[PDB]
């Protein structure tokens, strides 16, 4: 209760150095050419702007809780403000922070990969930050204002309800996330319609090149697998709040019914943060290397075999509650054969890396980092899929230290990729290569000295979720380096934010454009490309600009202002839910209610 | 040429997850109410609903095609299109007064975990009708100061496609819960 | 003038259902919506549109039949 | 530890994967700096790698279904297992006993382990006899275990976490024959009825012997509502900030 109390003064100074430093005067450049703009090209700032704003959120966090855990009877954190603590650390990754970092690494690149103007619907796209921004700021003011959520990222049902106890506990996961997955829904509604009929003309299908294919798929995951997220918290909205009994332990409702249906979107969506890591990391690899990605008949369509078979392996999570056997068999032979169609992925970056030329670049070292480190958290989770010996290492560390291996090196690493190679797109020059260099290999380093000995911390005896681990046969060192290597990592988040005070060698439609900074109609003229790489070929081959007097009119899809009110009334709904209003919402029905009005606007709107 | 057909079609085919995980939901959850009420509905109404509803697409089937498709009956917008929009108060009164009716024992989510699966399953069910209703009302605010031909005003069509993945599910749903 | 041969097509399936009551009664279901959908998707925008709500049952099937599955 | 032999041996099938991957970066890239065929045939060795577990993985996920590391179908011996929060619960129908975060079986014997659990869900790991289950509140799921050399095997839970969570560590031991009979003797406090209505409470516990088992109540495996029958008759609703202590309304057994 003690350290809760600055944060809230320092949430509350935050909000009043706003409005004396920036709101001199904001009503001709903030709700102008911001907050409600249109443009694909700022929305998808706005978003990893976001994840770096969670990466401290959740920075702060990861630190303190295993500084906490730095060795047996430590009193930095209690049970309880730990298990809130672990729980937004968890929640905003991911969620806040992976997705947003993706997405927005998707709503910048993508669009200008394919030559087209915009999206398919700038517009609902808008609102789709936005819907995403008020879940945001819901589930971080469960800070001071109500009580951060308990149970885990999970968050399982027989221990979120009455077994549980706190009010606005549960309620802002549930409303929280229950409004970025209409966000969510919708940036994968976008995208999979931008990429399929505002192609530009030679664009051919198979070959726009892996990068824009990996987001396609991404944005196919997110269509079918988030639905069931707004249901299954939707369904558990109805068992806190308006009294429904789907998986309540007192009326005799299935308690392990909101797992399934939690999972069912829960491993999908666990590729949806892998899938535009892939893509971001093809081309990097294939575009400083100098070489053709060799391999499409076989890496293309090895693409698509994660997409739909990450919903008949979704059953891997549970295993250790004595499923049916042979349905436990059923997803364990499966979900092996889902480490087969990742397997080939690798072996298409390094004969596109073999032959060519490199340049060990800053963006070139993350995707050398890639490499490996997916991989050792790859040769672990195979052995996850081992219903027969997930019985032993469920849970228990080993299984935190096979994942953070997978996404931090898969997600983590491509959302600092994307954020490096793609950054003269956003301003002028670039990162400084040599002191960037500093921040690559100590992040590294600590990435591994703190969830390996996990490895060996989770095989010898400790388990998950735990505040201490008492002295077990000398097991106390093996936690410590762990806690070394986790406060390592966040030594160099200021080095991260040192590099942005300062304030190549393409071989697609990047730096195809007319400068650095690309304009708002975004390419003068359609490219006609006719070929698999668009950028070498229109450079040593031949030359082909941009010539005038062969150009034409604007796009005009103008701002609207309604998109930050659509999305204020989920979050005020949203918030009135939560914070308190037990049985029925006072102003939760409004929130309902303002919603609507705008959906009439939808289409009581011309443009 | 509008894509929007394309864009709030592909959200259609997200909303078969969306009932499917109710589907889901509700088949585990048919084998309860270990301490409460047995279910028994009234049979004449289901056929009742479902008549209701197999005659709403009857009129939609054929209410754009041999209305703005073939010929051209721009003064039957005002016809095919109002008449198509009484049959869906059609479905939300006789499931008001049925939820109305089911206090009497099983009302609400409270009393069974059965129950709660059938007021959500068929709960944003009614509410998916009910905002369709809205919906289509709120194209017909455009023969006044607009009045779009075919192939422009394509805010029937996404909103009459849309309107009819309803009774998809509503099949599904009396196969399902009956 | 061609669409009321579905309708009036559709209308026995409902009739022909509280028969089998009052597979082989999980089929007519989705038999029931495959004439009612098929007036009004190819072509143009279509193989992508007809094409999107094919995988969209699969998951019904595998969300409800995997369900039931444990 | 009948899954250890996957471990072990699978670890190096893995170390090989991750020294693969050495050989086919190490060895080039530095010598080439500045200053089709093959992937349809590389088709034949991954399900040769999965394939090969694809058969000795299901060989043993219906292995630990009927009765595994004991003997023959001889020698069957009950355990009902209760897990309320933070607090284990052990029950034997053969004899009326029943134990408390302690738990005492003879090594080289089979033991049905009916799991189950009151308020949370739950699973016994006891790290010393491998494969875990969870404590599913609403439903009996059955466990066989077994000891393989007499000592001291630690046990804790899956740690389903709720503030009394982490010290959920119950100490469990594997003895001989002979000292069981004599143990299983000495003991027969018994089964106070109301005491166990006094266990619900989510707190610190010693050893609580008892000596009469508590199945005659609901069966507790089935109707998994005996949570509403606990911690409310007793006036009790925790909260997260302020007026917890079990809102007022004393009698229990704590800890000092
Ligand atoms: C995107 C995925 C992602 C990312 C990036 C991280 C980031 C980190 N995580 Fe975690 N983690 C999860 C995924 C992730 N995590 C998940 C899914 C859970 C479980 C959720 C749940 O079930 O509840 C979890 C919880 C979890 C656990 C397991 C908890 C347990 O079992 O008891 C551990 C283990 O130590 C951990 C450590 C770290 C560390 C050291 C980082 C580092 O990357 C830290 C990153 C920090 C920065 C980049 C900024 C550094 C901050 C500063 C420099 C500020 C310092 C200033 C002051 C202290 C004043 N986090
Ligand atoms: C980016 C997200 C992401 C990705 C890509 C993966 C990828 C994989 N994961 Fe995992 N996983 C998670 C996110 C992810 N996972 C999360 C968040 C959890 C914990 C959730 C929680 O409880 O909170 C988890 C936990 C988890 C479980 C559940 C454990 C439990 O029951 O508690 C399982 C079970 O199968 C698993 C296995 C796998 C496998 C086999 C792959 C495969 O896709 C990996 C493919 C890679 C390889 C197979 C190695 C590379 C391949 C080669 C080098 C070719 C040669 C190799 C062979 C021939 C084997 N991981
Ligand atoms: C920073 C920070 C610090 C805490 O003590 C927290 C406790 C519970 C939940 C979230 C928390 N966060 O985010
Ligand atoms: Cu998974």
């Amino acid at each position: 209760p003690l350290i809760l109390g600055a944060q809230v003064s320092i949430a509350l100074s935050t909000i009043a150095i706003i409005f004396v430093l920036t709101y001199f005067k904001k009503w001709k450049w903030l709700w102008s050419e911001w907050i409600t703009t249109v443009d694909h090209k700022k929305l998808g700032i706005m978003y990893i702007i976001s994840a770096v704003i969670m990466l401290f959120r959740g920075g702060v966090d990861g630190l303190m809780m295993r500084a906490q855990l730095a060795l047996p009877n430590n009193s930095f954190l209690d049970s309880n403000h730990y298990n809130e603590i672990f729980t937004t650390h968890g929640t905003i990754m991911i969620i806040f922070m992976a997705m947003p970092f993706l997405i927005g690494l998707i709503n910048v690149v993508v669009p200008l990969q394919i030559g087209a103007r915009d999206v398919a619907f700038p517009y609902l796209n808008n609102l789709s930050f936005w819907t995403f921004f008020v879940g945001a700021m819901l589930f971080n003011i469960s800070f001071v204002i109500g009580g951060s959520p308990n149970a885990g990222w999970t968050s399982y049902m027989p221990l979120a309800s009455n077994d549980m106890s706190p009010g606005p506990g549960e309620n802002y996961y549930l409303l929280g996330l229950q409004i970025a997955g209409i966000g969510t829904l919708m940036t994968g509604i976008n995208f999979m319609v931008t990429i399929l009929k505002m192609r530009t003309k030679g664009m051919t299908l198979m070959r726009m090149p892996m990068f824009t294919w990996t987001t396609l798929i991404t944005m196919v995951i997110i269509v079918f697998a988030f639905p069931v997220l707004t249901v299954a918290l939707a369904l558990l909205s109805f068992d806190r709040l308006f009294g429904a009994h789907f998986f309540t332990l007192e009326a005799g409702g299935m308690p392990m019914l909101w797992a399934n249906l939690f999972w069912i979107w829960g491993h999908p969506e666990v590729y949806i943060v892998i899938l535009p890591a892939f893509g971001i990391f093809s081309e990097i690899i294939s575009s400083f290397a100098r070489k053709q990605l060799f391999g499409y008949k076989a890496m293309v369509g090895s693409i698509i075999a994660i997409s739909v078979l990450s919903f008949l392996v979704w059953t891997h999570h549970f295993f250790t509650m004595g499923n049916s056997a042979s349905v436990n068999s059923f997803f364990s032979i499966t979900t092996m054969a889902i480490s087969i169609p990742t397997g080939v992925k690798i072996f298409n970056w390094l004969f596109t890396m073999y032959k060519g030329r490199i340049s060990f670049t800053t963006p070139m070292l993350w995707a050398l980092a890639f490499i490996p480190n997916f991989v050792i958290g790859g040769v672990t989770g195979v052995m996850l899929a081992m219903a027969a010996a997930d019985y032993q290492y469920h849970n228990t560390y080993f299984l935190v230290s096979h994942f953070h291996y997978v996404l931090i090196a898969g997600t983590v690493f491509a959302c600092f990729a994307g954020f490096i190679f793609w950054y003269p797109k956003m301003f002028g020059h670039k990162l400084n290569e040599r002191i960037g260099k500093w921040f690559f290999w100590i992040f590294m380093i600590g990435f591994n000295i703190c969830f390996f000995p996990q490895y060996f911390l989770g095989l010898q005896g400790m388990p998950r979720r735990i505040y201490t681990y008492g002295p077990n046969d000398g097991w106390t060192t093996l936690n410590f380096i762990s806690t070394v290597g986790a406060f390592m990592m966040g030594v160099g988040f200021l080095i991260l934010c040192y590099n942005i005070y300062y304030s190549g060698v393409g071989r697609t439609l990047d730096w195809a454009t007319s400068s650095a900074i690309p304009p708002h109609y975004n390419f003068a003229v359609l490219p006609e490309v006719k070929s698999q790489d668009a950028f070498l070929h229109m450079k040593e081959e031949k030359t082909e600009l941009y010539p005038e007097s062969k150009f034409k009119k604007i796009h005009m899809p103008s701002n609207s202002g309604r998109p930050f009110f659509m999305s204020v009334a989920f979050g005020l709904a949203g918030f009135g839910l939560v914070f308190e209003w037990y049985w029925m919402g006072v102003v939760g029905l409004i929130g309902v209610l303002l919603c609507m009005v705008l959906r009439s606007f939808e289409y009581d709107n011309g443009y | 040429g509008r894509l929007n057909i394309l864009g709030f079609w592909i959200f259609l085919g997200a909303e078969i997850v969306l009932f499917s995980t109710l589907f889901a939901t509700f088949f585990v959850l048919k084998n309860r109410t270990a301490g409460g009420v047995l279910p028994d509905e009234l049979f004449e109404v289901n056929l009742v609903m479902i008549m209701t509803f197999l005659l709403l697409i009857s009129s939609f089937t054929c209410g754009i095609a041999v209305h703005e498709m073939r010929r051209g009956s721009l003064k039957g917008v005002v016809i095919w299109t109002i008449i198509t929009l009484l049959l869906g108060a059609g479905f939300v009164g006789c499931e008001i007064n049925e939820f109305v009716h089911y206090v009497h024992e099983g009302a609400a989510l409270s009393t069974s975990a059965f129950w709660s699966g059938f007021f959500v399953l068929l709960g944003t069910h009614g509410t998916h009708v009910t905002i369709g209703i809205f919906w289509i009302t709120g194209i017909l605010i455009q023969l006044k100061k607009r009045g779009l031909t075919p192939q422009t005003s394509s805010k029937i069509f996404i909103s009459s496609l849309y309107w009819h993945f309803l009774d998809v599910v509503w099949i599904f749903i009396f196969t399902g819960v009956y | 003038x061609x669409x009321x041969x579905x309708x009036x097509x559709x209308x026995x399936x409902x009739x022909x259902x509280x028969x089998x009551x009052x597979f082989g009664f999980a089929f007519i279901q989705a038999a029931l919506q495959l004439l009612m959908f098929m007036h009004m998707t190819e072509s143009e925008n279509g193989t992508i549109q007809v094409g999107n709500t094919l995988f969209g049952f699969f998951g019904a099937i595998v969300i409800v039949l995997g369900s039931i599955w444990i | 530890q009948q899954s250890d032999l996957i471990l072990l041996s699978i670890g190096f099938m893995l170390f090989i994967v991750g020294v693969v991957f050495v050989l086919f970066t190490i060895i080039l890239v530095k010598y080439r700096d500045r200053k089709t065929f093959l992937e349809v045939v590389w088709t034949v060795i991954p399900i040769l790698i999965v394939i090969a577990l694809s058969v000795p993985t299901v060989q043993t996920i219906y292995s630990l279904e009927k009765a595994p590391e004991a003997t023959k179908d001889k020698e069957p011996l009950v355990v009902y297992a209760t897990s309320v929060d933070w607090k284990w619960v052990f029950s034997y129908p053969e004899q009326d006993i029943e134990t408390v975060n302690y738990l005492n079986i003879p090594v080289d014997r089979p033991i049905l382990f009916k799991i189950s659990s009151a308020d949370s869900m739950a699973s016994l790991w006891i790290p010393q006899l491998g494969g875990q289950k969870y404590a599913m509140a609403g439903m009996l799921m059955d466990q066989y275990l077994q000891a393989d050399k007499v000592g001291t095997y630690e046990g804790r839970n899956a740690n389903f976490t709720g503030e009394h969570f982490a010290d959920q560590e119950f100490d469990v031991n594997a003895v001989t024959e002979k000292d069981f009979n004599s143990w299983v003797k000495k003991t027969q406090p018994k089964l106070t009825k109301e005491k166990y209505d006094e266990l619900m409470l989510p707190e610190n516990v010693d050893e609580l012997t008892f000596s009469s088992t508590h199945l005659k109540y609901v069966d507790h495996g089935q109707d998994a509502e005996y949570a509403m029958e606990a911690r409310k008759r007793l006036g009790y609703q925790a909260v997260s900030p302020h007026s917890k202590t079990d809102p007022f309304e004393n009698v229990k057994k704590n800890e000092f």
